[PDB]
């Protein structure tokens, strides 16, 4: 039987040749279930029986589970001579981007990769031999037709082969939305039931005459439909059940399994928190070794079983309606947001966690949460959604006007809801006339790491705190914290360091040191602060008096 | 009808670069145009056999309603040696001296060009879908492709013939081309200048090539210059202002090896407030000339390599103004410029920034006929979501995305 599919021309990879691996014998009972299994794929043309000129061979095992044994053909040499396909089904469609639909059929193409024929040039490399009896007669030679399982590029030419069998039907019911994944297809529409029962069956016939058989209305499966890990009924979607195991004792393996199902279930559930799970896996890689859940970390589960309780769904997308989202502050430097067309219903949820470095401010982190949702709803929907941000204009407006880097803002209206995005200090832009001026300067020894943090001021005040287990990065941001403890509610510092510089200017309101934490403590406390920035060792004024003073 | 024979460097496999997903005005756009190429044969529909893949955008010149723009720099670096060693456009060094210079688009003549048959393969493209729900539409390039640097290269011998009655008429005229850009540059009355553009539009009209339809296309390098670092000229200095001072001046020693800050630096002596006025003694007065002086000359023993790679930072200033120097070792400047325009109801930074880079990138072209690699203060994930949105060149330069803020912001002023 010649299949009327037009086969797609391979080759292998430059230089190679096909392979030549040699079989090894097999039981008896193993050998006779290969000989019936193929005598059967020969007849429907599947297979063919080769002579002795082909050089290749790859080999071939038997294994059962039903009644039933399997072929199973180890094409793994093969793969690596066989060249490069264009990529396959790599990014699957995101539930909250599929619009409603009153029927969704799943069909199962059964037998589908030895459906499609294979490339006549190239199904010599695919030879195959059953081993004769104790190796004393020549092993029966077979070689492909089709697109054997298993192989590098029967996936890709299957789905190719697909695509060309269902445009025909497309064209003619535009009114029929398909989806192919591997060898299921969904087949969904808004017709009456009635008639949509009928173009599935015009369907399963249009694919029967290339020879692609599908399930009978009879086994033909029923909502919902278990995708990817998500269950899809026609007007609402939601992940599979998620089961948080109780455990006595937990290894690495156990909390990295455990943040990935709270991730997969914080696309619909709304408030899941991962910090604090996340926090344990820092630095270790041994994947049996027992970490301690830290008092925060068993709070943070307890929280999402809690919110994990009872089910929620998420509905579909109507495009013609404005898509909104909304994002609100966890703490801990911890978002949420929505996605939604319509209160009550949400087409997604999601969070946005992530610090960039050691320091960040709010303003930040929700500029960077409103960039991953549009990076998101891009891919999903096509577009960007409205925003609905706990910050005001006048906060906002401030922060990109002066912040270093360049950013891009949409649309968006101001929610009430607090906690709101502030900005908790603001330095000074020129020197405080009146205020205390205090010349801040540290030292530490690299080798002992003890060091020296102090300062000095126009009115004669003088002051040295010695440090242990510091840097001379840490004694500098010693300095400055020093002075701010010291001085009024206006306060103008001079330092020398660049470091210190670059952190305090950031305007900060998170940080990962602690002493960073105090510093900013002290900031939100003041009135006016001014930072000034001078070169070390230049002749600077009160630089150089409190420069010898903790160097010594 | 005949092609040329195109083949990658040594060893090096075809492009396989991911496509951005993209808007859904976008998309449509991008099937309408494709729809159109296949009809005229410009490009045909591929299978799975072909697992190469180029990055496609859709951009907007200003007209009634999209073009398409494929991002090449992959496939331009894996073909490299064919079109810079063996079919290399040199560059005349005269075209940064005219008075005027335009630019022209004379990317349409490539699809005349057949392209060769067994390398049509790395052209392959896809159109992406709406949340992934159907493969993408996958093409490949049947005639030489825009914004490939194999295109002027194939096609230099016809561009040469065809500019060859319009050189000798005009002696003077420098002409130079960086892939589908022509740039011409004259020293005429700005109105002679346009007629003559004019005149060679009709040329290339006359032999079946179309083109487009005080700024714009129109460029002066004659007016460019490397930019001088500037200190303030005040009457009343503070022991803050002289701090700034002193710290600028500290940071141009690392540049200029003459600097001076002594006698600015005894004037601040201990432990003063940052508000108190110092006045300038008069060895600080002279200290503070010399230094001027200084600044207004070239910094000496910088030069172009061609075999390093021009770098392109860029700062934010704040009130719609930026920065930028070119450089190829560190603090050896090879040009710095500003960037400024103040529409305040239409613009917005990531617009600045790409209008920026495109006119950097112009500067350089014009100058080294190659362009930057840039470090972009802005994040990652931001610029790859909009910078198509302002983009009206056919060329991409190679960015990066700087993380780190710079105190040298001030310094450049
Ligand atoms: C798994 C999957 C992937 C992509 N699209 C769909 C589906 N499956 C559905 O059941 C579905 C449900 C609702 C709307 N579209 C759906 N469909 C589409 C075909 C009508
Ligand atoms: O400027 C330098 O050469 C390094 C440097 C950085 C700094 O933050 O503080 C410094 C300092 O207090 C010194 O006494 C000497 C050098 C530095
Ligand atoms: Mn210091
Ligand atoms: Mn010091």
């Amino acid at each position: 039987p010649i299949s009327p599919i037009e086969t797609v021309p391979v080759k292998l990879k430059p230089g190679m040749d096909g392979p030549k691996v040699k079989q090894w014998p097999l039981t008896e009972e193993k050998i006779k279930a290969l000989v019936e299994i193929c005598t059967e794929m020969e007849k429907e043309g599947k297979i063919s029986k080769i002579g002795p000129e082909n050089p290749y061979n790859t080999p071939v095992f038997a294994i059962k589970k039903s009644t039933k044994w399997r072929k199973l053909v180890d094409f793994r040499e093969l793969n690596k001579r066989t060249q490069d396909f264009w990529e396959v089904q790599l990014g699957i469609p995101h539930p909250a981007g599929l619009k409603k639909k009153k029927s969704v059929t799943v069909l199962d193409v059964g037998d589908a990769y030895f459906s499609v024929p294979l490339d006549e040039d190239f199904r010599k490399y695919t030879a195959f031999t059953i081993p004769s009896i104790n190796n004393e007669t020549p092993g029966i030679r077979y070689q492909y037709n089709v697109l054997p399982q298993g192989w590098k590029g029967s996936p890709a030419i299957f789905q190719s082969s697909m695509t060309k069998i269902l445009e025909p039907f497309a064209a003619q019911n535009p009114d029929i939305v398909i989806y192919q994944y591997m060898d299921d297809l969904y087949v969904g529409s808004d017709l009456e039931i009635g008639q949509h029962r009928t173009k599935i069956e015009e369907l399963r016939q249009h694919l029967l005459r290339w020879g692609l058989t599908t399930p009978d209305k009879k086994h033909q499966k029923e909502p919902p439909f278990l995708w990817m890990g998500y269950e899809l009924h026609p007007d609402k979607w939601t992940v599979q059940p998620i089961v948080l195991p109780e455990k006595d004792s937990w290894t690495v393996n156990d909390i990295q399994k455990l943040v990935g199902k709270l991730n997969w279930a914080s696309q619909i559930y709304p408030g899941i928190k991962v910090r604090q799970l996340s926090k344990l896996l820092r630095g270790t890689k041994a994947l049996t070794e027992v970490i301690p859940l830290t008092e925060e970390a068993e709070l943070e589960l307890a929280e999402n079983r809690e919110i994990l309780k009872e089910p929620v769904h998420g509905v579909y997308y109507d495009p013609s309606k404005d898509l909104i989202a909304e994002i609100q502050k966890q703490g801990q430097g911890q978002w949420t947001y929505q996605i939604y067309q319509e209160p009550f219903k949400n087409l997604k949820t999601g969070k946005y966690a992530r610090m960039r470095g050691a320091h960040t401010n709010d303003v930040k982190q929700l500029t960077e949460a409103v960039q991953k949702i549009t990076t998101e709803s891009i891919v999903i929907w096509g577009k960007t959604p409205k925003f609905k941000l706990p910050i005001q204009k006048e906060t906002w407006e401030t922060w990109w006007t002066e912040y270093w880097q360049a950013t891009w803002i949409p649309e968006w209206e101001f929610v009430n809801t607090p906690p709101l995005v502030k900005l908790w200090y603001q330095l000074e832009k020129e020197p405080i006339v009146g205020a205390e001026t205090f010349y801040v300067d540290g030292a530490a020894n690299r080798e002992t790491k003890l060091g020296k943090a102090g300062y000095v001021t126009n009115k004669g005040r003088q002051k040295v705190v010695p440090l242990t287990n510091t840097t001379n990065q840490k004694t500098e941001l010693q300095a400055i914290y020093l002075a701010l403890q010291d001085s009024g509610l206006e306060v103008n510092i001079v330092t020398d360091s660049q470091y210190a510089l670059g952190i305090i200017q950031a305007q900060p309101d998170k940080s990962e040191s602690e002493l960073v934490n105090q510093i900013i403590e002290q900031l939100i406390k003041k009135e006016k602060v001014y930072l000034a920035w001078v070169p070390a060792h230049k002749g600077i004024g009160g630089n150089e008096q409190v420069d010898k003073l903790v160097s010594a | 009808i005949e092609t040329v024979p195109v083949k990658l460097k040594p060893g090096m496999d075809g492009p396989k670069v991911k496509q951005w997903p993209l808007t859904e005005e976008k998309i449509k756009a991008l099937v309408e145009i494709c729809t159109e190429m296949e009809k005229e044969g410009k490009i045909s529909k591929i299978g799975p056999e072909n697992p190469y893949n180029t990055p496609v955008f859709a951009i907007k010149k200003k007209d009634s309603t999209w073009r398409k723009l494929v991002d090449f720099r992959e496939l331009n670096k894996r073909t490299q040696d064919f079109w810079e060693v063996q079919l290399g456009i040199p560059h005349p060094a005269g075209l940064k001296k005219k008075k005027s210079v335009t630019v022209l688009d004379v990317g349409d003549a490539y699809f005349s060009v057949p392209l060769d048959e067994d390398f049509r393969k790395y052209t392959a493209f896809t159109i992406p879908s709406i949340n992934n729900e159907t493969p993408g539409i996958r093409y490949q390039y049947n005639v030489l492709p825009q914004g490939w640097k194999g295109s002027p290269a194939i096609f230099q011998s016809s561009m040469t013939k065809i500019l060859e009655p319009f050189k000798k008429q005009n002696p003077d005229i420098v002409i130079y081309q960086y892939m589908d850009d022509l740039y011409v540059g004259s020293d005429l009355e700005i109105g002679q200048h346009r007629t003559k553009i004019e005149e060679l539009r009709q040329h290339l009209l006359r032999w079946g090539l179309t083109t487009p339809d005080w700024m714009g296309y129109e460029l002066h390098p004659d007016k460019w210059t490397v930019q001088p670092i500037v200190l303030p000229e005040k009457d009343s200095w503070t022991v803050n202002d002289i701090q700034k001072l002193v710290g600028k001046l500290n940071w141009a020693s690392q540049i200029y090896p003459g600097i001076k800050v002594r006698q600015l630096s005894k004037l601040l002596r201990g432990t003063k407030a940052l508000t108190e006025v110092i006045p300038l003694t008069e060895e600080a007065e002279l200290e503070l000339a010399e230094n001027r002086e200084i600044l207004k000359e070239p910094v000496h023993g910088v030069y172009y390599d061609p075999s390093k790679d021009l770098i392109a930072e860029i700062q934010k200033q704040g009130q719609g103004q930026w920065t930028y120097q070119i450089y190829q070792e560190p603090f050896k400047n090879l040009k710095t410029g500003k960037y400024a325009r103040m529409r305040g109801a239409h613009t917005n930074d990531v617009k600045q920034l790409t209008e920026a880079v495109q006119k950097i990138t112009t500067e350089s072209i014009v100058i080294w006929g190659k362009t930057p690699k840039f470090k972009l203060p802005i994040q990652k994930e931001t610029w790859e979501t909009w910078w198509t949105e302002y983009w009206q060149a056919t060329w991409i330069p190679e960015w990066e995305f700087v993380n780190t803020p710079p105190l040298v912001k001030l310094w450049y002023q």
